[PDB]
RNA sequence: CAUCCGGUCGAUCCUGCCGGAGCGCGACGCUCUCCCCAAGGACGAAGCCAUGCAUGCCCGCUCACCGGACGCGGCGGAC
RNA sequence: GUCGCGGCGCGCCGAGGGCCCGACGCCUGGCGGAGAAUCAGGGUUCGACUCCGGAGAGCGGGCCUGCGAGACGGCCCGCACAUCCAAGGACGGCAGCAGGCGCGGAACUUGCCCAAUGCGCGGCGCGCGAGGCAGCGACGGGGAGCGCGCGAGCGAGGCGGGCCCACAGCCCCCGCCGCGGAGCCGAGGGCAAGCUGGUGCCAGCAGCCGCGGUAAUUCCAGCUCGGCGAGCGUCGCGCGGCGCUGCUGCAGUUGAAACGCCCGUAGUUGGCCCCCCGCCGCCACGAGGAAACGGGAGCGCUCCAGGCAGGCCCGUUGGAC
């Protein structure tokens, strides 16, 4: 009957991406060069898991 | 790498001194600046003394 | 009223119709990476160039061989493109320009002329070398990468004699 | 043919598109002046009004839900309307009366969603944004 | 610079509307490194107005004080 | 009578004038045009505001001066407001520039100067809240950037000198030190983009379809990912989408829709034929009539939004149309 029941965990420290221009790099790195058999998605469980 | 700019040369210091804007001559060293008045001043001045009658000389 | 009421502007760019579009993205990422470009803008400044040269082409078309019109517009388009260095020297009919693409556009700028005069490892290079203003033009600094090159100025794109 | 067609009818057309253009809704609706008159808003994006009572309505069928809305009563015009705040927890920083400004949903006068009779959303209250109370981007401790 | 997509059924084809996708004009909300241009109490209150400024110049007429004042007169104030 | 024609006013006479090719009346959150937004072509909506023209200066009337005003930063009256009074009297009109109250979703400094463009007067000048300069300003438009590389280099910023400026900033140039900072939306479909923990048809999401009654791919959080980007999102309006207002170009057996039938006036539409003349429409050309906007020729404001410049050895340099 109270509203907000519904409403922790601490963030995680990584060095911040290049911004700008350089975003646009490693995007057409990660899609055109960098790897990402079973063709490919965009982090499914099977990619997530061999970074891990 | 170019500056590019205009100059105006004169015969005489006279011609000089009648055909030039002020603040030319005011900026040469050709003349003395005196210390300018506020015009808001002078307006205060010029109405006050239209307010008067007669001989306003006073105010 | 202030005479800056008088002062004329306009835009210069277009977006698309529909935005998600697959092959579309992909196109743009890849001539992004290509050329080096900063954002999605500069793609539709070059689209709005193509469009207006390419409605004044149709318009000029319709009309006979023999119009005057056609005659004075043709020249003038032609000339503009020919200086430029976006159409080729000896191609003179104006059924050639409908062909043009924006890569043709793209190829005369800055970073282009003088990453293939080997004066630059790369785009990005050459992007940071001329905002530092190391480079020059007939003798002249210029800091502006979407700055397009003429025919005639190209091998007078050269180092800045006073840089570093 | 059915419709006229010869060199000297350009009035009976024109008559005729000027009688029948009255019978779509859309253009009834903005053409008319009814809507206008009727709108609580007269056709604006917003309006400024005083919160007097904090209710919730149910849902519909097959829904099932109370949903978190209070009466207002417009400035300008002194008529009553009902106003609907969305975000979660956000009925608790509503308190009765209190100064709101209250826009509309995305149709431009039906209902929307599972919502009964409910056409109005609460955007503003005591010059701070809802939606930046809700983020914790700014507090109301003047009130 | 000539584009469509989702929703009535146990499934199917239609009519037909609801909704989405773009541009512009304003208001609200978050945020904001540098330069250039630039609108700005019009939106059923042509409602109400403290305070200051917004139209002056000068040929004629000097026994005025030491010719400058002031005033008469002329032009302008209908732009 | 008027500067002047005229039912403009008065006397007399006669009877007329307008109307479905829409009179008269009523309504308008009605200034008009040059133009603006939208975008295959045909069109729809808007047009307070830069130029032209009209009208007004709290409402309604009247008048003097003057070539010219039925003028209001000129006068007289009534009405509604407002002010000072040593209570007998006197006095005012921001829809001019700043500023204030009220109202509203909504809108800036009670700044400096005539140096420029012009106007008034005038011989070596004055004045001008016209106008110019500065200040606030994410309405909005244009251009750069938060790195490249295995080491060097350049920004913003500060301290000084020039240039500019009516005085000062600003841009730009020269010297010494040198603050490298991205958010807003979303991840079931339309529509590009998925992993644990909570809650349990409650709390909440959701433009539409829908989710949530123990894996919730849709709520609340963390990780990750996508779009645009110094901008992003929400609300209302207009155009488009819409061949769902259809001239181009809809539909009318059964989905919404052919008057129960005939006569018939306005209205709309009407077979074939003359070789040349006149008249109407039509096509082409031309004269005449503002620009700005739009189109468009030429010119490297470092590019650009822009502007009409500019080069020396210039069509008479140019601003064509
Ligand atoms: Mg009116
Ligand atoms: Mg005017
Ligand atoms: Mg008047
Ligand atoms: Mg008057
Ligand atoms: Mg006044
Ligand atoms: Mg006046
Ligand atoms: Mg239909
Ligand atoms: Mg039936
Ligand atoms: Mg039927």
């Amino acid at each position: 009957t109270s509203a907000g029941k519904v409403r922790k965990k601490e963030k995680k420290e990584k060095p911040r991406p290049p911004r700008g221009r350089a975003y646009k790099r490693l995007l057409y790195n990660k899609n055109f060069v960098d790897d990402t058999h079973n063709g490919r998605r965009l982090g499914p469980n099977n990619l997530l898991i061999r970074q891990k | 790498g170019h500056t590019v700019g205009f100059c105006n040369a004169y015969q005489n210091m006279d011609a000089l001194m009648k055909y030039e804007p002020g603040f030319r001559k005011i900026r040469c060293g050709l003349i003395e600046a005196p210390k300018p008045v506020s015009r808001k001043q002078l307006k205060n001045l010029k109405n006050r003394r239209l307010k008067k009658r007669g001989t306003e000389k006073a105010t | 009223p202030r005479i800056s009421r008088h002062r004329n502007s306009s835009k210069t760019y277009s977006t698309p119709k529909k935005p998600f579009t697959k092959p579309r993205l992909d196109a743009e990422l890849k001539l992004c990476g290509e050329y080096g470009l900063k954002c999605k803008r500069e793609i539709y400044r070059a689209r709005y160039m193509l469009a207006k040269i390419r409605r004044t082409a149709r318009n000029l078309l319709t009309l006979d061989e023999n119009d005057i019109k056609r005659r004075f517009e043709g020249a003038a388009l032609l000339r503009r493109l020919h200086m430029l260095g976006i159409l080729d020297e000896e191609k003179d009919q104006l059924d050639y320009v409908l062909g043009l693409r924006i890569e043709d556009i793209f190829k005369r700028r800055l970073q282009s002329v003088i990453v293939e005069s080997k004066l630059a490892k790369s785009v990005h290079h050459a992007r940071n070398m001329i905002k530092a203003r190391h480079i020059s033009v007939g003798g002249q600094i210029v800091n502006i990468p979407s700055y397009m090159v003429r025919i005639s100025n190209t091998s007078r794109v050269a180092i800045a004699d006073t840089s570093s | 043919m059915s419709k006229t067609s010869g060199l000297y009818t350009a009035r009976k057309l024109r008559t005729v598109r000027r009688v029948n253009r009255w019978a779509d809704k859309k253009y009834r609706k903005a053409h008319l002046g009814t809507w206008l008159k009727a709108n609580p808003l007269e056709g604006a994006c917003m309006a400024r009004g005083i919160v007097t009572q904090k209710i919730g309505i149910s849902a519909k069928q097959p829904n099932s839900a109370v949903r978190k809305a209070v009466r207002v009563q417009l400035t300008k015009n002194s008529k009553k309307i009902t106003a609907f705040v969305p975000r979660d927890g956000s009925i608790t920083y509503i308190d009765n009366n209190d100064e709101v400004l209250v826009a509309g949903f995305g149709r431009a006068g039906r209902a929307v969603g599972d919502i009964p009779g409910c056409r109005f959303k609460v955007i503003k209250v005591a010059g701070i944004g809802l939606l930046a109370l809700f983020l914790r981007k700014r507090e109301k401790r003047a009130r």
